[PDB]
């Protein structure tokens, strides 16, 4: 689109950060040991890389959303795992405490997630539960003086990390996706279990496991807003995390083609260089405009939230284009690369397994279809 | 008339002063017609001049003079080669070569500055200037410019005189280059054509100064070279004042030291010796070692030498390995895969020693050598020392 | 205190290296960055001011108003108030002239005890305008700097020397230029660009400063700029020949000095 002169600053910061801080020697330490580096978190919210979109009102940084979209970009093109340690406070954990949440949750809560002392796990997904997220499992019962919950969640983000997480569980069984609420569990308390780490194909850096809760008591004065809003909370976070995802897709997109283009200008094989055979020019030209096109879709979306209109299916579609065509991109970078984008000293290689997963979750491509169409076809 | 000798109108003329030849505002052979002493005096004193600069001549004295570095007393090498091609700026003009040399009991190099093609020589042998100073020499060499007025004054571009030269600059009001690469005079219109580059050596630009005398510039080491020593032609010591104050020097120095820098990264180097499968022995890398040192750069590997064990990837340099842009690159026994030629295709010069003369890395060599490099590189740092680096 | 740190915007000399094999290279739009040494220099501004509480730091320049930007980037990593030197006469100077419109635009601020530059920049490769300024206000002036340490009234530095360095004592008011081997500059905060771009610029000209209208930049100007040329490629890759071992090293490193740096 056009960039506010303060973004472009801010794409300059993210820049000579990501590049500088994510160097090879670290992230070939990250996907052998599957941790990053604290030092490295703690040094993100001292600039406030953990604070974007949450205003100085409540002690955050006053950016907008294209700034979010900016740094999740420039820092996702250098690495995959940096960017999903970006999205959780500035998105996912940050999203519903600024929605549905009173002025001491967010006190208690938030600062400490922007300053990097504590760490929040958004979970949502169950075993019987994943494009169906209404038809959860995990119970929440009134007590009186604190709520009791039984359940489990799958596949969830930096949960061994985090020291609270928001948990959706329903509390009225009867009316399904009207009957859910949200509530903020310490992941210290009693019950709660976590499951092990999960070998994912790429992401490495980040843990991901289940969150097991047997008969775990909550208090009351933890919870998200009104009782059976929670639904709603989590759509209407799910819309800026999805832009998120469609960010990360751009990000990385843009990285591995200029991985390709660079690789296609110093190869030569046949007295001529890789990039003056017309195949492969001509492929660099194909990946080049469906990756600007829709950095214009995704661009478009964001400065929509960023003017209060809706944008329920302008993110829709970033998150379903973006990724596509980004995978779509990650593969030709390969190809291009020939044998050597094969192994893993290339860069190429963690880039095509990373990008897999952007199709599949937040939402998979298909729900993000179903969402477009079913608001295009209502009559 | 009724200047009332406010002293608040002192320092905003550009030449600082023009003040105290017994008194403020006696003023003289520097008003430029500025206009800052316009409405600056309460009560609007002088008003009617300002359209005429000084372009007043009998500006052309001679002299060209060379600054001798005399580090602990002893002349640094650097002057060697300024006084090399600085005679021969003298000569293309006409006028004798002077020299400066400030010092605390310097008088040995008296006669070696005074053999090694110098016409006249000055010297200052006050124990008060045993160690480096920006205000003694400042005021010990201005002191040198109301008296002995050159139109030449030469300086190195060492650490030392590239903080002199734009000290001195500023206060007799004249032009200065920087680290300079060649001059000349033109033969007609008496000025130097100053030379240098710039914009970090992408764009040379000769700069000069008319209107400044005299004409000065620090000069590079090593572009010019030795002069003839021991003619034992002459000298003219000659001499000036010392005359140092109650406090007219405030830089004031601890301790000095020197350092052995012997860590230095691939990445931040200015000269490399890279090495690859062509040293059969990891004990190779102490031949590059040799070479390096006596160039002050690092070694550099190919991946051949890590994944053999000879080396760690610290030190690799290609796709995988490390980008560099030096200002030398020694390609000593590496095939030349574009996994290699990649990382450093931009270093500044770029020179091969193969055994084999079909490998691909005399493509890019600017000078090229064939052989075993176990032969040849020693001999290398055999003519390198033979004429003093 | 009041620290006053000298930033100039310059072109970005790593990446512009290639030119056509027909050209002066003089491109369309070249990316204009603060001189790296002045990030030195301002980071030790920075560093005193988290280290003395209240201590406000000041940062100025001398350009066109697209130099406002770098600017801001300044007030990004924490300066207090930045100020701009722009006018029709002062572009195209020397570094007499530069030095002295410099220091005049620092004699109309609050009083500094402390004023830092860079060793040089890296599109006039001089490093002779700091010291200039430092001089032409009578100060102390101390280049090189590789390790800066205030006593809480003097100052005693290092200086980087060829060969090791001198640890120096100085009163301040002072002087002195910064070189990059002392510290790692600090990154802006998405905060800092924020607050960085609502605080107010203070632009000033030859008619504000209260200095000379007739005898800045090009008209008073000592030096000056004449031929403006490439330098030129050797291409020719043509190798070293001999008879002996010997023979060929002394052809390559002869060849090697004779214009060259050797
Ligand atoms: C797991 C594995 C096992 C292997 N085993 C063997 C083995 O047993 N024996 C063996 O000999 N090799 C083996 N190889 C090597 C492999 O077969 C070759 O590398 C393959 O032919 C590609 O070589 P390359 O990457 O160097 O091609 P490159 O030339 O480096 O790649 C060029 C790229 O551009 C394209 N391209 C190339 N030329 C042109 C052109 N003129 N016009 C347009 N596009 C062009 C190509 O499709 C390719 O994508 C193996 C490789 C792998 C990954
Ligand atoms: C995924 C991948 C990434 C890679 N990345 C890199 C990378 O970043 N950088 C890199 O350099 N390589 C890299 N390689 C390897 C690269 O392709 C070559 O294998 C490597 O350059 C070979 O080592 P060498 O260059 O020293 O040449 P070699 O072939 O190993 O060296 C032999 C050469 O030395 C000569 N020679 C032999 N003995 C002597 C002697 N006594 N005196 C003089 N000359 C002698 C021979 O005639 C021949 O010219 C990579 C490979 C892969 C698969
Ligand atoms: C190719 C070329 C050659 C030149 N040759 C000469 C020459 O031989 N002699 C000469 O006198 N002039 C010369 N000039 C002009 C001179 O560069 C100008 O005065 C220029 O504005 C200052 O750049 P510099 O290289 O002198 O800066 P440097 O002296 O390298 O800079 C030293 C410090 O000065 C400070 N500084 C300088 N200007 C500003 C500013 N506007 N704002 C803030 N801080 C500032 C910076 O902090 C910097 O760290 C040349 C210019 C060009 C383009
Ligand atoms: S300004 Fe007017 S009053 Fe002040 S000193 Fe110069 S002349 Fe005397
Ligand atoms: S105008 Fe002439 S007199 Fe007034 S200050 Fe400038 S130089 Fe000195």
């Amino acid at each position: 689109m056009y960039f506010s002169e303060q973004n472009k600053m801010i794409r300059k910061l993210a820049r000579d950060f990501a590049e500088k801080e994510l160097t090879t020697e670290i992230l070939d330490e990250v996907e052998e040991s599957g941790e990053f580096p604290q030092e490295i978190l703690d040094k993100m919210a001292k600039f406030g890389f953990f604070g974007i979109k949450i205003p100085k009102s409540l002690g955050g940084s006053g950016g907008d959303h294209m700034s979010y979209v900016i740094c999740m970009e420039e820092f996702a093109r250098v690495s995959g795992v940096a960017s999903v340690y970006l999205s959780s406070p500035n998105s996912l954990a940050g999203g519903p405490l600024l929605l549905s949440g009173t002025e001491e949750q967010i006190e208690k809560y938030l600062k400490p997630i922007i300053t990097g002392k504590k760490k929040l796990a958004f979970a949502l997904t169950e075993p019987g539960a994943g494009s169906d997220a209404g038809g959860m499992s995990t119970t929440a019962v009134d007590m009186g003086d604190y709520y009791l919950l039984n359940g489990r969640k799958t596949f969830i983000t930096m949960a061994p990390l985090c020291d609270d997480a928001v948990i959706y569980a329903k509390t009225d069984m009867s009316k399904g996706t009207r009957g859910i609420s949200a509530f903020i569990v310490d992941l210290k308390s009693e019950g709660v279990s976590m499951g092990k780490n999960e070998h994912k194909m790429g992401l490495i850096g980040c843990a991901t496991s289940d969150i097991i809760m047997e008969d775990v008591k909550v208090p009351k004065e933890n919870r998200l807003g009104e009782v059976n809003k929670g639904f709603s909370n989590a759509m209407k976070t799910l819309d800026v995390g999805r832009l998120g995802v469609a960010s990360q897709s751009i990000g990385v997109a843009q990285g591995a083609l200029d991985e390709a283009i660079k690789y296609a200008k110093e190869r030569k094989q046949f007295g001529k260089r890789i990039a003056d055979f017309q195949a492969i020019a001509f492929m660099i030209a194909d990946m080049a405009t469906k990756l600007e096109a829709a950095k214009l879709l995704v661009y478009n979306a964001a400065s929509l939230m960023d003017n209060k209109k809706n944008a329920t299916k302008e993110a829709s579609m970033a998150k379903f284009y973006a990724s596509e065509i980004c995978n779509e991109i990650c593969a030709k970078a390969v190809q291009i690369h020939g044998g050597y984008g094969y192994i893993k000293e290339y860069k190429v290689e963690r880039m095509y397994r990373d990008c897999r997963v952007f199709t599949i979750y937040e939402g998979t491509s298909q729900v993000q279809q179903m969402v477009i169409s079913g608001m295009l076809l209502k009559k | 008339e009724k200047c009332i000798g406010c002293s608040k109108c002192q320092k905003s003329c550009p030449f600082d002063a023009i003040t105290i030849e017994n008194k403020i505002a006696v003023i003289g052979d520097a008003c430029t017609n500025c206009g800052t002493c316009i409405d600056v005096c309460p009560t609007e004193a002088i008003l009617q001049e300002g359209t005429e600069k000084i372009v007043r001549d009998l500006s052309m004295y001679k002299g060209v003079w060379v600054f001798a570095e005399q580090r602990e007393g002893k002349i640094m090498p650097v002057v060697f080669e300024l006084l090399g091609e600085g005679k021969k700026l003298a000569n293309e003009i006409g006028t004798e070569l002077c020299a400066i040399l400030c010092g605390s009991n310097v008088a040995e190099l008296t006669d070696e500055l005074f053999a090694y093609g110098a016409d006249k020589v000055y010297l200052a042998d006050a124990p008060e200037l045993e160690k480096y100073t920006t205000d003694g020499y400042s005021k010990i060499i201005n002191e040198a410019i109301g008296l002995y007025k050159p139109e030449i004054v030469l300086y190195g571009a060492t650490h030392i005189g590239r903080d002199l030269a734009p000290c001195l600059a500023v206060k007799v009001n004249t032009g200065l280059t920087a680290d300079c690469t060649k001059l000349e005079i033109d033969p007609d219109d008496k000025k130097i054509r100053q030379t240098r580059p710039a914009f970090g050596g992408n764009l040379m630009a000769t700069i000069v100064c008319p209107g400044s005398r005299p004409q000065m510039s620090t000069v590079r080491p090593g572009v010019m070279d030795k002069a003839a020593y021991d003619p034992s032609q002459k000298g003219e010591v000659i001499k000036l004042d010392a005359t140092f104050n109650e406090g007219d020097i405030r830089t004031k120095v601890l301790e000095i030291v020197k350092t052995t820098t012997d860590n230095i990264s691939i990445s931040d180097a200015d000269f490399i010796v890279s090495g690859g499968m062509g040293l059969g022995k990891p004990e190779g890398f102490e031949l590059l070692k040799q070479l390096a040192d006596k160039l002050g750069g690092t070694v550099a590997t190919s991946r051949a030498c890590v994944d053999a064990g000879w080396a760690d990837h610290a030190q690799q340099v290609g796709q995988t390995g490390t980008t560099v842009k030096p200002q030398i690159y020694f390609a000593c026994g590496i095939s030349g895969a574009i996994q290699h030629i990649a990382g450093m295709q931009d270093s500044d010069i770029i020179i091969a020693i193969n055994k084999n003369e079909n490998a691909p890395i005399f493509e890019v060599a600017d000078y090229g050598i064939v052989g075993d490099l176990y032969k040849v590189i020693p001999a290398i740092i055999e003519e390198l020392d033979k004429i003093g680096k | 205190m009041r620290i006053l740190v000298c930033a100039k915007q310059v072109p970005d000399t790593n990446e512009v290296k290639i030119d056509p094999k027909t050209g002066t290279m003089i491109r369309e739009g070249v990316p204009s960055i603060l001189n790296p040494d002045d990030a030195n220099a301002l980071e030790a501004a920075l560093v005193i001011k988290d280290e003395n509480p209240g201590t406000e730091v000041i940062v100025m320049t001398m350009g066109p108003p697209q130099a406002s930007e770098m600017l801001r980037e300044c007030l990004a990593m924490g300066a207090d108030e930045a100020y701009l030197l722009s006018d029709r006469a002062f572009g195209g100077a020397d570094t007499w002239a530069t030095s002295a419109t410099l220091a005049a635009g620092i004699k109309k601020v609050k009083k500094v005890d402390l004023v830092l530059a860079g060793r040089q920049a890296i599109d006039g490769d001089t490093a002779q305008v700091g010291s200039q300024i430092a001089q032409r206000l009578k100060m102390p002036v101390v280049t090189y700097v590789e390790d800066i340490k205030i006593e809480d009234k003097k100052a005693i530095v290092h200086r980087q020397m060829e060969d090791g360095y001198e640890v120096i004592e100085v009163q301040l008011p002072c002087l002195l230029t910064c070189v990059k081997e002392l510290n790692d500059p600090r990154y802006m905060s998405v905060g800092g660009i924020m607050d960085a771009y609502e605080q107010p610029i203070t632009i000033w000209n030859h008619e504000d400063i209260g200095l000379s209208p007739e005898a800045c930049g090009l008209n008073a100007s000592p030096t000056q700029v004449f031929r403006s040329f490439s330098p030129p490629a050797k291409g020719g890759g043509e190798m070293i020949t001999g008879t002996t071992v010997n023979e060929v090293a002394g052809s390559l490193v002869s060849k090697l000095k004779e214009k060259h740096i050797i």
